[PDB]
RNA sequence: AGAAGUCCAUUGAACCUUAUCAUUUAGAGGAAGGAGAAGUCGUAACAAGGUUUCCGUAGGUGAACCUGCGGAAGGAUCAUUG
RNA sequence: UCCGCCGGCACCUUAUGAGAAAUCAAAGUCUUUGGGUUCCGGGGGGAGUAUGGUCGCAAGGCUGAAACUUAAAGGAAUUGAC
RNA sequence: GGCAUCGUUACUUUGAAGAAAUUAGAGUGCUCAAAGCAAGCCAUCGCUCUGGAUACAUUAGCAUGGGAUAACAUCAUAGGAU
RNA sequence: UAGGAUAGGGGCCUACCAUGGUGGUGACGGGUGACGGAGAAUUAGGGUUCGAUUCCGGAGAGGGAGCCUGAGAAACGGCUAC
RNA sequence: GAAACUGCGAAUGGCUCAUUAAAUCAGUUAUAGUUUGUUUGAUGGUACGUACUCGGAUAACCGUAGUAAUUCUAGAGCU
């Protein structure tokens, strides 16, 4: 099984530091590979909003998700980014400033909308829910 | 980087200078002069901080531009001047001749000594080689060098020199049985009698010393100073002289409120 | 002789050409003599040092380098120089987290006098000196041929 | 005493080609995965799945697959002193 | 033919043992955790694929990812249905 | 005060040297607290020498004691000890 | 080995000579969104992650290079060149 | 006592972390391998081949200017 001499420092030292690859975080965390994502590493994102689509939800549910496909102004990547609270979609216009932010599942889809990782939280540097419940108006 | 430093920050000082950490951004860096500047107490940390003779770092000044200061036998100006041990801080005027003792805790103690007896004082002896011309010379451990010195003086022996008449008036040998004060380390302050020397090729000559009261410890050969023949000291300790560990300061607090107060 | 290069090779400040006699001088390397020094720490000057004929500026014993700082044990890792060996010092690094110690090695350069003979694998011991070249800051001090110290 | 100037050596910026290393990207065409509530063609596997199933290797055909040789039971037999 | 010893291939009964269980006299002596040592796994796909390296006449072998996708895949046993 | 000349290490004990700040921690009624290193008292032409403690700080290095457990070569041509 | 230069040791540089030096106990090479440390967060214990920033040390003044003055600078709130 | 000559300081402090993976850095060493304004203590006999104290300049000042121009710059007269 395991090497319990005394002497065997080395071996355990370097067995684990070769073993921690096979970890999903450790491997995710130390390729690098998260520089290469859109965001390169950061909590939110700004961008213009390249157009409005909807994707159909995937089954067994039934909807239409009122996303939007924007392209961040730091790097000039193009992603889609949900649009929550109903409604909201009519306060995205074209070609406009929003403040894009992750999704919840740190890189992953969430819910039943297909391939999105991506809300938006700001339109026109006015924050969404404050639209929504009324408490501003777009400018 | 390219050159000196003229900046003492406050987190940097030595730890016996308890000063205040809200205090400043700066501390007073001592100037070069006989002592090594971390075992010194420099004058504005005395006129300041010790007594309350001045308040700021302005009124230090407006008593030394008076030349009131007298220490070792000289009217000092410069602020950060660094008395280091044992230096007579001969306040005239009003007579406040001070030794720079070492408290038991590594602190720096004024102990207020006659004035008679603050005419001389003692110093600890470095090398003792021939100068130009062959002519032997001192060299002490506080910058002191004095030409022809009796040829039974050795290296870290300890000598009385006079003030007024700067010459030896008599020394005392570096050999067991004899006082010694401990004034680096964690032993700081602690008078006791040297049993053995312990001498290793190379470097690191390990002292013992036996407590008054009991107690062993041992330390390096620097740090030590020789204080008088036998077990009779030539000068007057500040108070306690013993290490006095945790336990034993709670006990004296406990019989200081179950006494004198007593209520 | 010992004279195989260019320049004559001599002692410093012995002088060579004395009319007066020798051998009862004190401070051997007076009045024409050898010089020969110990380096203190408890280490016995070889004979071969003070009845020698080599010149060696760097030999701690007849020489004008002075043995100070640190003093480390190991063993013969190459000889193939001029007057320099490879001492190998093995030891035990100590891993913390798995509480077990790892083996260790450092090779040192030192400079080892023509009064002590050497082969691969022997126990040396040597001295920190000044630096004496790119590499090399320790004087060979004693030479324990492999497979010793016998008799009972 | 001594300036401009000049000679040799040295430190050497900077530019100009070749080669090489590292990073991002265009590309006609090919081709691979995945997802998609629209499909066409069969039924290879799960029951002895209607030719027991599966491994290595080789060939073949619209597709699952078929067949030759050796192996395994994860077999549908723990068994013929008859 | 009978008894005994050492070595081997197995088999039967039973846990007071272990285990998710099938089952295992070793797959036991494990939260009452440590005899020595080598190799090797980290949810399912992509995939033993791409590329580089290397051995081979070739077929191929050894080493061997990533983007992306997914909430299950899987093991043992149970009751029905077929 | 002697006086020698000695297998080397790991391990363990004790000591020293060890920047402060931070952490742990003693005292202290900033109105409490996070804090600060202050202060306290007869009701003074002042005093408590007022206090401004103490630990830990891997590993590597220096020194003292221990020799159980371990690693090296040393082990019968006597080239041994006296 | 002998000089030169330096405040000074040293292939630091020069002439001559020898063929050495490091490496699976990872040299050499590559990546770092790498200044190092005191320290920070979370902590049953062990641990994992971070450490640009006020304390210590180093390096830089757009990028390289050269230098004067001076005890101290290859200084840029000094000069000279690209 | 303005200005100006002379001396000293401006190599500290402040800012940042680009380069840099035994390299910086930490603990521990050495200089018997060196330099050090400064502070403190001590120590300076040979010049002989006017010493009751030697010499020439120069700034501030004053007045002739140049240039679009700058703590850019040239002449003259004092000390
Ligand atoms: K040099
Ligand atoms: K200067
Ligand atoms: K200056
Ligand atoms: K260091
Ligand atoms: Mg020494
Ligand atoms: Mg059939
Ligand atoms: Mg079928
Ligand atoms: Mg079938
Ligand atoms: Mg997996
Ligand atoms: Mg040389
Ligand atoms: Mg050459
Ligand atoms: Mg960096
Ligand atoms: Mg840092
Ligand atoms: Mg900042
Ligand atoms: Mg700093
Ligand atoms: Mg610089
Ligand atoms: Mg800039
Ligand atoms: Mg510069
Ligand atoms: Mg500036
Ligand atoms: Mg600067
Ligand atoms: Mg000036
Ligand atoms: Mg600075
Ligand atoms: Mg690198
Ligand atoms: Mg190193």
């Amino acid at each position: 099984g395991k090497t319990r001499g005394m002497g065997a420092g080395r071996k355990l030292k370097t067995h684990r530091r070769n073993q921690r690859w096979a970890d999903k975080a450790y491997k995710k965390s130390h390729l690098g590979n998260e520089w290469k994502k859109p965001f390169a590493g950061s909590s939110h994102a700004k961008g213009i909003v390249l157009e409005k689509i909807g994707i159909e939800a995937k089954q067994p549910n039934s909807a239409i998700r009122k996303c939007a496909r924007v392209q961040l102004v730091k790097n000039g990547k193009k992603i889609a980014a949900f649009v929550p609270n109903d409604g909201c979609l009519n306060f995205i216009e074209e070609n406009d400033e929003v403040l894009i932010a992750g999704f919840g599942r740190k890189g992953h889809a969430v819910g039943d909308i297909p391939g999105v990782r991506f809300k938006v939280v700001k339109v026109s540097g006015v924050s969404l829910l404050a639209l929504f419940k009324e408490k501003k108006e777009k400018p | 980087a390219r050159g000196l430093k003229k900046h003492l920050k406050r987190l940097n000082a030595p730890s016996h200078w308890m000063l205040d950490k809200l205090g400043g951004a700066f501390a007073p860096k001592p100037s070069s002069g006989p002592h090594k500047a971390r075992e010194c107490l420099p004058l504005i940390l005395i006129l300041r901080n010790r007594l309350k003779y001045a308040l700021t770092y302005r009124e230090v000044q407006s008593i030394l531009m008076q030349r009131h200061i007298m220490v070792d036998g000289k009217v000092r100006t410069d602020k950060t001047y660094p008395a280091g041990f044992m230096d007579i801080i001969s306040i005239p005027k009003t007579g406040e001749n001070y030794r720079l003792l070492y408290d038991t805790k590594g602190r720096f103690r004024l102990h207020s000594v006659r004035d008679e007896d603050a005419k001389f004082k003692l110093c600890k002896v470095r090398s003792v080689q021939f100068g130009q011309k062959g002519i032997p010379y001192l060299n002490t451990y506080d910058g002191r060098t004095i030409r022809y010195p009796d040829p039974l003086i050795k290296a870290n022996d300890t000598i009385k020199l006079d003030l007024e008449t700067n010459k030896i008036v008599d020394f005392i040998k570096f050999d067991v049985g004899n006082v010694v004060m401990v004034t680096g380390g964690r032993n700081t302050g602690r008078v006791g009698v040297i049993k053995n020397r312990e001498k290793h090729k190379g470097t690191f000559e390990t002292i013992h010393v036996e407590d008054a009261q009991g107690h062993q410890f041992a330390t390096r050969l620097g740090n030590v100073f020789t204080i008088g023949k036998g077990t009779k000291p030539w000068v007057s300790l500040p108070k306690g002289k013993g290490i006095k560990l945790t336990i034993i300061e709670e006990q004296r607090k406990r019989d200081a409120a179950a006494q004198a107060a007593a209520k | 002789a010992e004279q195989t290069e260019k320049a004559f090779l001599k002692q410093p400040k012995v002088f060579l050409c004395s009319k007066k006699t020798t051998k009862g001088n004190n401070k051997p390397g007076k009045e024409g003599n050898r010089f020969w020094k110990s380096v203190g720490l408890g280490f016995k000057t070889p004979k071969e040092a003070i009845e020698g004929t080599y010149i060696d500026k760097k030999c701690p014993f007849t020489g004008t380098v002075s043995i100070r700082g640190r003093i480390i044990a190991g063993t013969c890792h190459s000889a193939k120089m001029n007057r320099t060996i490879i001492v190998r010092r093995n030891y035990l690094h100590y891993v913390k987290k798995y509480q077990r110690y790892e083996k260790r090695h450092s090779n040192i350069p030192a400079h080892i006098s023509p009064c002590f003979r050497v082969r691969e694998g022997d126990h040396v011991i040597i001295g920190q000196c000044r630096p004496l070249s790119k590499t090399v800051r320790f004087n060979v001090l004693k030479v324990v041929p492999a497979g010793s110290k016998s008799g009972a």
